[PDB]
C-alpha cells in the first residue's frame, strides 16, 4: 500500500513517491506557470523572470 | 563585558590564597581595576584599585603588606593575592570596573563581577 | 562610615516614600556626586542613579534622586514587590577615606 | 650553479626569473616567490554552529607568520596564524583543529587520512580516520 | 540646474581644438548631466597635448593633471589678439617635490631647493623660485602665442541630473514597444506600470 | 583674535573598538535581495579607534579633559561622535594650517553651516565659546576664534540660517553622528547619518550604513586635521578668558580607514543590513568568496 | 543537478555584469554615448567576452550531459535487469542476494 | 595516464613563455617599462592568452 | 659608465620633440640600459616625422 498507487490523491504517485517529490527543492525559482507572471504584474522581481 | 572570577575556597588561618578575575568584551588596558570586599551581613569597603597600563597597585588604609594586587597584559586578567589569613578575612571579594581618567579617580562602578567567596575556618 | 543612611524604611506598595542621605562638607559639601546602588538579596549591586540625577539605560522612570547641598536624597514612587532590597549610596571624601560608602537601607514593603 | 663568467640572470621554463648574481660582489643566488593563496577552511554548517577551522595547504606550522605575513594584519589573522590548537600533518599545517587520537568514520575529508567533524564544550576536532571495525 | 545647448560650441568655428573621451561630441544633446564642472587657463600652445589624460610633461605632472578615467572634453583656441601685449601675469609652476594628484591645485610659493642646501626664503645654490612667465608676445610664432583652454569634467547617471540637453519633452506612451530616453538613459521596450 | 587654553588636564588619549562601523554606500544605485562585493577604502572590522573626550567633572580639582589636538590624515578616517549639548562644531582638513598652504574649514556657528578653503593662518588652540547668562536663560555664542586671518581664498559657502537648542543637557548621551571623510581625486566626499541613542560611556555595539551626505570639489593636499569644539563660560568659572571657563561633557571618536574588500548585504527594503571583511578572519573570507553570508 | 544548472543558470546571468575592459557594461550607454566610426572598438569586446562566456557553458553543458548520460544507461540497464527479472551479479541489485 | 598527465602540466607551464603580440611574456618587465596607458593594452592580451 | 639621470634632458625647455615608444618616459632613470647608442645629425624642420 506504500508503493501502490491510491485514488485518494488527484495525482497517481503513491506515498513514497510524494515523499521524494516533497523532498526536491530549488535554489532557483521554479517552473510553475512563470510566464503566467512576468506581464502585468507588479511584483516582477524574482530569477525566473529575470 | 563580562566579568568572571575565580570559584570558592576553603582555606585555613594562616595560609594563603590567590583570587584571579577575568576580564572580557572590552579594551583591558583603557579601564583601571578595583576590588571591592564586603563582609557577610556587612557593607562594601574599598581596599584600594591597581592601574592596568603601568600596574602600581595602591592600597588603602589597614591592607598593605598582606593583599597584593598584580596583574598581566597576555591573558588580560586580574589577580589578588592574600598572605597569612585570618578569620576576620572572611568575606566577599568584588572586582568593580573603572575608567582610566586620571590621577584623580570618578565614582562610577559601572560593571560587577559575580563575587568570589573565602571562607577561613578550622 | 563617614555618610550616614537610615537604618530600614517601610511603605505600603504604591505610595511614595523617600531615603534620605546626610555626609559632611568633604564628600557632599565638596562637590563631589553621590551615586546609589540596588542589591538584590544574594546577587551583586546594581547602580541605578549615577551623578545625583541621571539614570542608566534600562532603569525604570520610578526612580529619582537629587542633591541638596551638605544632604542628598532619592525618591522612589509607585512601590511594588519587586523593591525589597537593600540600597546602598556612595561618595567621594577627601584624600585620606577616598570613597565612601553608605550604611545602608533595608526597605519595606507592605 | 657554477656561473660562467657574464652570464649573470636565470630563468626557468615559464621565463620567471630563478637564479640572479649581484652586480657588486659577483656572488649568486636563488629566488623563490612568497605570495601564498592557497587557504582552506573546516567549518560545520552555520545553522548547526559557528566555530571555525582554517587549514593552512602545504606549508609548516614553523614558517605560517613569515609566508602569509601575519604580523601586519589583523589580531584575529594573527590568532588564526598562532595559537595552542596548532597542528601538522601531510596535507599542512592546521590551526584551530584539536587533535585526538581516536579514530571513527570521516565527516570532513582533509587528506592523507585526515578528516575533521564536531565533537562536543563543543569544538572542532580532528582525528585520523578509521578503515572500519576490526575483524577476524 | 539648466538646459545646456552644447550645439552653439563644437559647430562654431571659434575654437581650433576640440575633442573629447567620455563621450562623442555629436551626442552630446541628447544626455543629461549631473555636476558639470568648468576649468579654464592659458597654455603657451606647445604643450597642449600635456592637458590629455594619460599623458606626460610638464604641464601634466606639476599644473594640472587628468585621471585616466576621465569622462569630459578639452577646448583650446587661439588667444595671440587677446592675452599678449609681454604679458609677465601668467605665471606657471616649473619645480614641485612630487608629481601632482589629478584634479588638484597647488598654490604653495616655497623656496624650491634640489639638495642639500637648507635654503629659507634665499634664492641660494640650486634654489629658486617655483614660478615662472611665458612673457607672451604678439611677435611669437607658433607654438608660443597664448592659447586659452577650457576643461570640462562632469558626471553619467550616477544621481538625478540637473543638466540636461535642448531636447523636448515628449508625450507619455505605454503597452508598446518604444524607444525611450530617461535622463540619457535609452533603450527598447514595454514600459508597465509598477507599485 | 587666538586666545591659548589654560588649566586643562593634558593626558595621553585610550582604545576601544569599534564594531563593525563606518561602512558607507559605495555608489548610488539601488539594490536589493543581492550580495554585491566592492573595492574600496573602509574601516576594518574590530579596529582600534582612538577615544577622546571633553568632559569636566565636579570637584575640588577635578579633571579639565579637553583634548582639540592635530591629529595625522590618511588616505581616509571615520569619524563618531556622541552628543548631548552640540559641542562638537566641525574640522579643519589641510596640511600644515599655518597660512602657507591653503585649507579648508567646516564650521557650525550655529545659525549657518560655512564651508570656506581660504589661506587659513589657523589658531594654535581653536574653539568656540557659549556663554549662559543668569540675568536671563539665553544660551548665545559671543567667540568665535577658529583663525587669525582670511587673506587669499577661493571656495566659500553659507547655509540656510537656522537655530539649534544649544542647551546644557544634564542627561545621558542621545545623539550619534557618524562621519567618514575622503580625498579622491579633489572631491572631499563626506558620508553621514545621525541615529538616536541610548547609551552612557562608550561606543554602542551595532551595525550602520552611511548615506553620502555632500562631494566638495576642493583640490587641496590634506595630511593633518583636528576637530573643532565649543566651550562654555557662565558665572561659575570666574577668571580671564584662558582659565574662565568649564568643558561640558562630550566625547567622539577618530578612526583610519583602509583598502579592503567587502561583501554588501541588501534586504528587500533596499538598505544596507549587514556587511562581511572578507580580510578579517578565514571565516568570513570564506564568506567573502563563497559571495554567502551562511556555507554547509 | 538542481544545483548545480541553478548555479551555471545564476553564473551565466551575472556574467553580463562584466564590462570586458570596455568602457560601460551596458549596450545602450555605449551605444548613447558614442558613433559606430568608434563604437565598434569598444562593441566587439563585449561580443568576444560574452562569446567566450556562452562557448564555455554549453562545453560544461555538454559534458553534464554526457555524465548523466552515463546513468541513465546505468539506470536502464538496472530497470531492465533487477525489475524485469532476478539477477545472479554480485552487488548489481543492492547489497546481499538479491529477490 | 601519467604521461597525459605531466604533458597536460608541462604545456600549461609553458604555455606563460608565449607573449601573445605584447612585448614581452613577463609582466614584470612590462610594468617596469611601460605606463599604465599602455600597460593596460599589453595586459588585456596577457589576460586573454593565459 | 652613466650615473646620469634622465630626467634632466626633457624637463628643460631646450627640447622640441620627444616622444618614446619602448619605455614610458616617466621611469627611464629606474632602469638600467646596459650599452646606449647615440646618434646624430641635422635635417630640415618638416623632416622630424
Ligand atoms: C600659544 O602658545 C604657543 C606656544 O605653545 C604660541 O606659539 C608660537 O608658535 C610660533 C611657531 O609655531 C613661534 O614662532 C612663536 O614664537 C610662538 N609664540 C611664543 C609666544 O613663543 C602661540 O603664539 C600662543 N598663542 C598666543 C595667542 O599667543
Ligand atoms: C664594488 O665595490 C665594493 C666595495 O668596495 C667591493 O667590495 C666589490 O668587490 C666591488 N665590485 C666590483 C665588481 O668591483
Ligand atoms: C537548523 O537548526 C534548527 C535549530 O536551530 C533545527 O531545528 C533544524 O532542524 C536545523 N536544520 C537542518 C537542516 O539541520
Ligand atoms: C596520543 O598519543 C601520543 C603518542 O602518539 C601521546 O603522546 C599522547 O599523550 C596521546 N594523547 C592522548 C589524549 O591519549
Ligand atoms: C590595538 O592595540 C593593541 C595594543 O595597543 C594591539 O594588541 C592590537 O593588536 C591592536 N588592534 C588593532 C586592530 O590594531
Ligand atoms: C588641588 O588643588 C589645590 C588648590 O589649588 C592644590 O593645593 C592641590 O595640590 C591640588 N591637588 C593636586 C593633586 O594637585
Ligand atoms: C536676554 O536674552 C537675550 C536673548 O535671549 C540676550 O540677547 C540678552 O543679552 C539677555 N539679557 C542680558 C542682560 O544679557
Ligand atoms: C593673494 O595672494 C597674493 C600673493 O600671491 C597677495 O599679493 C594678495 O594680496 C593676496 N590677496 C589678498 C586679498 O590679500
Ligand atoms: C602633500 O603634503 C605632504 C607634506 O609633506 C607631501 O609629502 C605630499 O607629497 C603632498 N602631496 C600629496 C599628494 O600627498
Ligand atoms: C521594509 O519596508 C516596509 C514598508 O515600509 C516596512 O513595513 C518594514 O518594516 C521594512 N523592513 C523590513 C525588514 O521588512
Amino acid at each position: 500500500s506504500q508503493i501502490l498507487p491510491d485514488p485518494s490523491k488527484p495525482s497517481k504517485r503513491s506515498f513514497i513517491e510524494d515523499l521524494l517529490f516533497n523532498k526536491v527543492t530549488l535554489a532557483d525559482a521554479g517552473f510553475i506557470k512563470q510566464y503566467g507572471d512576468c506581464l502585468g504584474d507588479i511584483a516582477a522581481r524574482d530569477l525566473i523572470c529575470a | 563585558v563580562q566579568l568572571v572570577q575565580s570559584g570558592s575556597e576553603l582555606k585555613k588561618p594562616g595560609a594563603s590564597v590567590k583570587v584571579s578575575c577575568k576580564a572580557s568584551g572590552y579594551t583591558f588596558t583603557s579601564y583601571a581595576m578595583n576590588w571591592v570586599r564586603q563582609a557577610p551581613g556587612q557593607g562594601l569597603e574599598w581596599m584600594g584599585w591597581i592601574n592596568t597600563n603601568t600596574g602600581n597597585p595602591t592600597y588603602a588604609q589597614g591592607f598593605t603588606g598582606r593583599f597584593v594586587f598584580s596583574l598581566d597584559t597576555s591573558v588580560s586578567t586580574a589577580y589578588l593575592q592574600i598572605s597569612s589569613l585570618k578569620t576576620e578575612d572572611t568575606a566577599v571579594y568584588y572586582c568593580a570596573r573603572e575608567l582610566w581618567f586620571g590621577e584623580l579617580l570618578s565614582g562610577d562602578f559601572d560593571y560587577w563581577g559575580q563575587g568570589t567567596l573565602v571562607t577561613v575556618s578550622s | 562610615s563617614v555618610l550616614t543612611q537610615p537604618p530600614s524604611v517601610s511603605g505600603a506598595p504604591g505610595q511614595r516614600v523617600t531615603i534620605s542621605c546626610t555626609g559632611s562638607s568633604s564628600n557632599i559639601g565638596a562637590g563631589y556626586d553621590v551615586h546609589w546602588y540596588q542589591q538584590l538579596p544574594g546577587t551583586a549591586p546594581k547602580i541605578i542613579i549615577y551623578d545625583n540625577s541621571n539614570r542608566p539605560s534600562g532603569v525604570p522612570d520610578r526612580f529619582s534622586g537629587s542633591k541638596s547641598g551638605t544632604s542628598a536624597s532619592l525618591a522612589i514612587t509607585g512601590l511594588q514587590a519587586e523593591d525589597e532590597a537593600d540600597y546602598y549610596c556612595q561618595s567621594y571624601d577627601s584624600s585620606l577615606s577616598g570613597r565612601v560608602f553608605g550604611g545602608g537601607t533595608k526597605l519595606t514593603v507592605l | 650553479k657554477k656561473f660562467l663568467p657574464f652570464q649573470q640572470f636565470g630563468r626557468d621554463i615559464a621565463d620567471t626569473t630563478d637564479a640572479v648574481r649581484d652586480p657588486q660582489t659577483l656572488e649568486i643566488l636563488d629566488i623563490t616567490p612568497c605570495s601564498f593563496g592557497g587557504v582552506s577552511v573546516i567549518t560545520p554548517g552555520t545553522n548547526t554552529s559557528n566555530q571555525v577551522a582554517v587549514l593552512y595547504q602545504d606549508v609548516n606550522c614553523t614558517e605560517v607568520p613569515v609566508a602569509i605575513h601575519a604580523d601586519q594584519l589583523t589580531p584575529t589573522w594573527r590568532v588564526y596564524s598562532t595559537g595552542s590548537n596548532v597542528f601538522q600533518t601531510r596535507a599542512g599545517c592546521l590551526i584551530g583543529a584539536e587533535h585526538v587520537n581516536n579514530s571513527y568514520e570521516c565527516d570532513i575529508p582533509i587528506g592523507a587520512g585526515i578528516c575533521a567533524s564536531y565533537q562536543t564544550s563543543q569544538s572542532i576536532i580532528a582525528y585520523t580516520m578509521s578503515l572500519g571495525a576490526e575483524n577476524s | 540646474n539648466c538646459v545646456a545647448d552644447y550645439s552653439v560650441l563644437y559647430n562654431s568655428a571659434s575654437f581650433s581644438t576640440f575633442k573629447c573621451y567620455g563621450v562623442s561630441p555629436t551626442k552630446l544633446n541628447d544626455l543629461c548631466f549631473t555636476n558639470v564642472y568648468a576649468d579654464s587657463f592659458v597654455i603657451r600652445g606647445d604643450e597642449v597635448r600635456q592637458i590629455a589624460p594619460g599623458q606626460t610633461g610638464k604641464i601634466a605632472d606639476y599644473n594640472y593633471k587628468l585621471p585616466d578615467d576621465f569622462t569630459g572634453c578639452v577646448i583650446a583656441w587661439n588667444s595671440n589678439n587677446l592675452d599678449s601685449k609681454g604679458n609677465y601675469n601668467y605665471l606657471y609652476r616649473l619645480f614641485r617635490k612630487s608629481n601632482l594628484k589629478p584634479f588638484e591645485r597647488d598654490i604653495s610659493t616655497e623656496i624650491y631647493q634640489a639638495g642639500s642646501t637648507p635654503c629659507n626664503g634665499v634664492e641660494g645654490f640650486n634654489c629658486y623660485f617655483p614660478l615662472q612667465s611665458y612673457g607672451f608676445q604678439p611677435t611669437n610664432g607658433v607654438g608660443y602665442q597664448p592659447y586659452r583652454v577650457v576643461v570640462l569634467s562632469f558626471e553619467l547617471l550616477h544621481a538625478p541630473a540637473t543638466v540636461c540637453g535642448p531636447k523636448k519633452s515628449t508625450n507619455l506612451v505605454k503597452n508598446k514597444c518604444v524607444n525611450f530616453n530617461f535622463n540619457g538613459l535609452t533603450g527598447t521596450g514595454v514600459l508597465t506600470e509598477s507599485n | 583674535q587666538c586666545v591659548n587654553l589654560t588649566t586643562r588636564t593634558q593626558l595621553p588619549p585610550a582604545y576601544t573598538n569599534s564594531f563593525t562601523r563606518g561602512v558607507y554606500y559605495p555608489d548610488k544605485v539601488f539594490r536589493s535581495s543581492v550580495l554585491h562585493s566592492t573595492q574600496d577604502l573602509f574601516l576594518p572590522f574590530f579596529s582600534n579607534v582612538t577615544w577622546f573626550h571633553a568632559i569636566h567633572v565636579s570637584g575640588t580639582n577635578g579633571t579639565k579633559r579637553f583634548d582639540n589636538p592635530v591629529l595625522p590624515f590618511n588616505d581616509g578616517v571615520y569619524f563618531a561622535s556622541t552628543e548631548k549639548s552640540n559641542i562638537i562644531r566641525g574640522w579643519i582638513f589641510g596640511t600644515t594650517l599655518d597660512s602657507k598652504t591653503q585649507s579648508l574649514l567646516i564650521v557650525n556657528n550655529a545659525t549657518n553651516v560655512v564651508i570656506k578653503v581660504c589661506e587659513f593662518q589657523f589658531c594654535n588652540d581653536p574653539f568656540l565659546g557659549v556663554y549662559y547668562h543668569k540675568n536671563n536663560k539665553s544660551w548665545m555664542e559671543s567667540e568665535f576664534r577658529v583663525y587669525s586671518s582670511a587673506n587669499n581664498c577661493t571656495f566659500e559657502y553659507v547655509s540656510q540660517p537656522f537655530l539649534m537648542d544649544l542647551e546644557g543637557k544634564q542627561g545621558n548621551f542621545k545623539n550619534l553622528r557618524e562621519f567618514v571623510f575622503k580625498n579622491i581625486d579633489g572631491y572631499f566626499k563626506i558620508y553621514s547619518k545621525h541615529t538616536p541613542i541610548n547609551l552612557v560611556r562608550d561606543l554602542p555595539q551595532g551595525f550602520s550604513a552611511l548615506e553620502p551626505l555632500v562631494d566638495l570639489p576642493i583640490g587641496i593636499n590634506i595630511t593633518r586635521f583636528q576637530t573643532l569644539l565649543a566651550l562654555h563660560r557662565s558665572y561659575l568659572t570666574p577668571g580671564d578668558s584662558s582659565s574662565g571657563w568649564t568643558a561640558g561633557a562630550a566625547a567622539y571618536y577618530v578612526g583610519y580607514l583602509q583598502p579592503r574588500t567587502f561583501l554588501l548585504k541588501y534586504n528587500e527594503n533596499g538598505t544596507i543590513t549587514d556587511a562581511v571583511d572578507c580580510a578579517l578572519d578565514p571565516l568570513s573570507e570564506t564568506k567573502c568568496t563563497l559571495k554567502s553570508f551562511t556555507v554547509e | 543537478v538542481v544545483n548545480q544548472n541553478a548555479q551555471a543558470l545564476n553564473t551565466l546571468v551575472k556574467q553580463l555584469s562584466s564590462n570586458f575592459g570596455a568602457i560601460s557594461s551596458v549596450l545602450n550607454d555605449i551605444l548613447s554615448r558614442l558613433d559606430p566610426p568608434e563604437a565598434e572598438v569598444q562593441i566587439d569586446r563585449l561580443i568576444t567576452g560574452r562569446l567566450q562566456s556562452l562557448q564555455t557553458y554549453v562545453t560544461q553543458q555538454l559534458i553534464r550531459a554526457a555524465e548523466i548520460r552515463a546513468s541513465a544507461n546505468l539506470a536502464a540497464t538496472k530497470m531492465s535487469e533487477c525489475v524485469l527479472g532476478q539477477s545472479k551479479r554480485v552487488d548489481f541489485c543492492g547489497k546481499g542476494y538479491h529477490l
